[PDB]
């Protein structure tokens, strides 16, 4: 029913490898060839990425700015309302963002917001020019 | 055949 | 076992009647069961005795007078089978005391060409029978391809040596007859490289199983899928043993590809994540300067100021959230390429020692088969698997001649006569033979019949050495032509001491080349004087032939010397180069189903021929010309027990035919 373990035999392997009198050969180098163009392409690829490592180097270090610790509020200042509007200009609706500007307002503070100064803030006029980019 | 195979 | 064991060991089934047994019994086997099971005991108790006691004859009263209740009831249907298994050669063959002396006068004539163990065992039967039997053996000894060399205390058999098992061997009843010195074979074989090191257990165990593995292989191809003709042309074995090899060499690659395949898939996605990276570290560097210029604008700021550092701020830790899940990625498909490349797949399917070590395993076969494996046919050349014995092998240690010489006692053998010529006609036969030492001193030999138990390769000889008038007919001519028949040879090392392992009956020597596998592969200790046996195989068989006997016996040494050391091994006191395919005798060694054969010409080669009629229109004529020998027998091809067997068998036909068949009624 089966070949032996270890042993591999399909009907269409036969008869590509008895098709004529040195298909034998001809299968098992192309195969050959195919090993030493997949190999080197290997190496072309591995000194591509060693190059592109390299430009890595260093990672972002010398980029990063400190952790900001700061406690949430309820109280909207009028410093924070400003900044609000102008990160709705900037980010739309993007509720994480704005919340991340400001400062020390939650994601659904900022919400909130939207809602709450709607006619005296314009947020539909921001929000329409901010579509125009 | 097969029988002498050692 | 008791009563079922016989019938084993007599080669039938315990609780079914054969083919043979419903032509002779019509009557029983086409009754009812009941009657079936009573002759199926008669016939196997019968046969218990015969062996229990098989140096002496068997008569139907001392039968008789051992059966019970019913089975002693009806002793016309003991008679019968009594008769059978006597006419057949299932009891009472060989050599056994006679109970009742030889009948006065002879019925029938046979001439029996050739005395090697199927003419001898032929001859014995139908001289049982009372017929008169004269043998022609162009040799000057018995037992033709059963040769054994004697000088001194050397004892060495250059032909059949080995006993294939006891269980259901008709040899089994031979050698309680026969004073058979019957010694077991140790199956463990050291192997030894060209160098003379000893293969490691490591290899050896892994190249013989992969030996195995690729046979199954074979047979998987055979039967499987079919692969058995090959551009009109049938394929053989060694065809189909390349181009397992050629496919297992293919998958090996395949493997390699489709892994190096992996890798540059990793490899190339691992790429373009770092396009990305630094495609993002480039603007996170460019992101910073700009926050940093919006913080050169020191407090107090209005709030568009304010919101620019702080919204700088925010897309700068934004991006230092992406290029950190990026380096994850990076760190992971990075140790996910430590991993593929760690563990590659097989590099080579087999080394060039490996190639080596398995071409013995070929050179193994191409000797049992006693020819190339690019002859062997590979649908059937193992045809015969299934009829094989039980119990391990073993090896004649006082020498096989002392066989075919015993059944030789008491039998009219003309020796030193050749047959040249074998004339049948629907009145009978005449032979013409020569004396081989002076060829014109002519012979003729009148008879009824004509049993030719001549080699298969003396069949084939061209121009012809025996000429048959008329022409023997198209559908057995072309047997002979189809039919294969292979070499192999024996070179005998006598020495005046064991330098080798004794306990140790088998090592093998491993040759540089595909080429020479077959050359001097084996060596065999087997007999009580320190004798070691050479064995020449496969293709290298039929070329060693054309080379001296000091050339050979050189070589031998040199291979001796690299195993066992190059003071170890001292010079031969006798030596003995067997050629077998030069042998006129002979012609080969022993026949091989060849491709384009199968296992059905043998039995073309047992069917007897029958003349025309002298007068036309006078009626069909009795068959004259019978053959026996090794390469009639089907079931037991190339083999002693074959050729004893197909001895006894024509004998059976011969005399049912000349003596008629008394127990069929
Ligand atoms: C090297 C070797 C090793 C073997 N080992 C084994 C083994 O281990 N086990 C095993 O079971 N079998 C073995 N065999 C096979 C076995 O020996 C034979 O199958 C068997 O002996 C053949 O018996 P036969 O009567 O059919 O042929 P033969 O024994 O050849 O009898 C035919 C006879 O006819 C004679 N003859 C030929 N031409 C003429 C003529 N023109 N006129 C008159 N007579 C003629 C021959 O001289 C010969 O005596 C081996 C064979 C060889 C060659």
């Amino acid at each position: 029913r089966k070949p032996p373990k270890g042993m591999f035999l399909s009907q269409e392997d036969v008869e590509a490898v008895s098709a004529n009198a040195t298909a034998a050969t001809t299968v098992l180098r192309q195969l050959d060839m195919e090993l030493v163009s997949v190999k080197r392409q290997i190496q072309n690829i591995k000194q591509t990425n060693s190059a592109l490592k390299e430009k890595l180097d260093g990672g972002i270090e010398p980029y990063r700015l400190p952790e900001v610790i700061q406690k949430c509020n309820a109280r909207w200042t009028t410093e924070e309302q400003l900044l609000a509007v102008q990160a709705i200009r900037k980010y739309g609706r993007d509720f994480q963002a704005i919340s991340d500007v400001i400062g020390n307002k939650s994601v659904v503070q900022v919400k909130n917001f939207f809602v709450n100064y709607r006619r005296r803030f314009n947020i539909d006029e921001v929000l329409q020019e901010w579509e125009a980019e | 055949p097969r029988s002498f195979l050692v | 076992s008791g009563v079922e064991g016989a019938a084993f060991q007599s080669r039938l089934p315990h609780d079914r009647m054969t083919s043979q047994e419903a032509a002779c019994f019509p009557d029983i086997i086409s009754g009812p069961q009941q009657t079936q099971k009573v002759f199926l005991f008669i016939r196997n108790r019968t046969l218990q005795l015969w062996l229990d006691n098989p140096k002496i004859q068997l008569t139907f009263e001392a039968t008789l007078q051992q059966l019970e209740a019913p089975y002693n009831s009806d002793t016309v249907l003991v008679h019968r089978v009594h008769s059978y298994l006597e006419r057949h050669g299932l009891i009472n063959f060989g050599i056994y005391k006679r109970i009742k002396p030889l009948p006065t006068k002879k019925t029938g004539k046979v001439i029996i060409i050739g005395s090697g163990v199927s003419g001898l065992a032929a001859a014995r039967q139908l001289q049982s029978f009372g017929m008169d039997v004269t043998l022609l053996e162009a040799r000057d000894r018995v037992g033709g391809r059963v040769a054994t060399f004697r000088k001194g205390n050397y004892v060495a058999d250059l032909g059949a040596m080995v006993v294939t098992g006891l269980g259901g061997n008709p040899m089994a009843v031979v050698s309680k007859q026969v004073n058979m010195e019957l010694a077991k074979i140790k199956q463990k074989c050291p192997l030894y490289e060209a160098n003379g090191q000893a293969v490691p257990k490591e290899k050896d165990e892994m190249v013989e199983q992969e030996f195995n593995r690729l046979l199954e292989a074979t047979s998987y191809l055979s039967h499987q899928l079919d692969f058995n003709v090959l551009n009109n042309k049938p394929v053989s074995l060694g065809q189909a043993l390349e181009v397992v090899i050629q496919l297992q060499e293919k998958h090996v690659k395949d493997e390699q590809i489709e892994h190096w395949k992996k890798i540059v898939k990793t490899q190339e996605e691992l790429k373009e994540l770092l396009n990305k990276m630094v495609n993002l570290k480039e603007k996170i560097k460019e992101l910073h300067q700009q926050y940093k210029e919006a913080s050169e604008v020191k407090p107090p700021r209005d709030i568009t100021a304010e919101f620019l550092v702080k919204s700088k701020h925010r897309d700068l830790t934004a991006l230092c959230k992406e290029y950190d899940e990026l380096a994850e990625t990076q760190g992971k498909l990075e140790e996910k390429l430590q991993e593929l490349e760690a563990n590659p797949p097989s590099d080579v399917y087999l080394s060039s020692r490996d190639r080596q070590i398995l071409d013995w395993h070929f050179a193994n076969l191409e000797f049992a088969n006693a020819t190339p494996l690019s002859t062997l046919s590979l649908k059937h050349w193992d045809q015969d698997d299934d009829f094989e014995f039980t119990g391990s092998h073993l090896t004649v240690r006082n020498g096989y001649s002392c066989v075919p010489v015993a059944l030789a006692e008491g039998l009219d053998i003309k020796l030193n006569t050749a047959v040249r010529q074998v004339r049948y006609t629907a009145s009978g036969c005449e032979v013409i033979a020569v004396n081989t030492r002076s060829t014109s001193q002519t012979f003729i030999y009148k008879c009824d019949a004509v049993l030719c138990t001549l080699p298969l390769g003396v069949l084939k000889q061209q121009p012809p050495a025996v000429q048959f008038v008329p022409p023997l007919p198209e559908w057995k001519t072309s047997a002979v032509q189809r039919m294969g028949f292979g070499n192999l040879n024996k070179v005998v090392l006598c020495f005046d001491r064991v330098f080798w392992d004794p306990s140790v009956n088998l090592f093998g020597h491993v040759g540089s080349t595909t080429a020479s596998r077959g050359e001097l592969f084996l060596f065999w200790n087997l007999y009580k004087a320190p004798i070691l046996l050479a064995l020449v195989a496969g293709e290298a068989a039929g070329i060693m032939e054309n080379i001296s006997d000091d050339v050979i016996v050189g070589r031998c040494l040199a291979i001796l010397k690299g195993i066992f050391g190059s003071s170890a091994v001292p010079q031969p006191k006798e030596t003995v180069v067997s050629r077998w395919r030069a042998d006129p005798w002979a012609r080969g060694s022993y026949s091989y189903v060849a491709a384009g054969s199968s296992g059905n010409d043998y039995d073309l080669m047992a069917q007897p021929i029958t003349p025309g009629p002298s007068i036309p229109g006078a009626p069909q004529p009795i068959p004259r010309l019978f053959f026996a020998g090794e390469h009639t027998i089907r079931n037991y091809p190339a083999t002693v027990h074959g050729a004893l067997l197909s001895g006894l068998r024509e004998a059976g036909r011969i005399a049912d035919q000349f003596l008629g068949a008394m127990y069929t009624l």
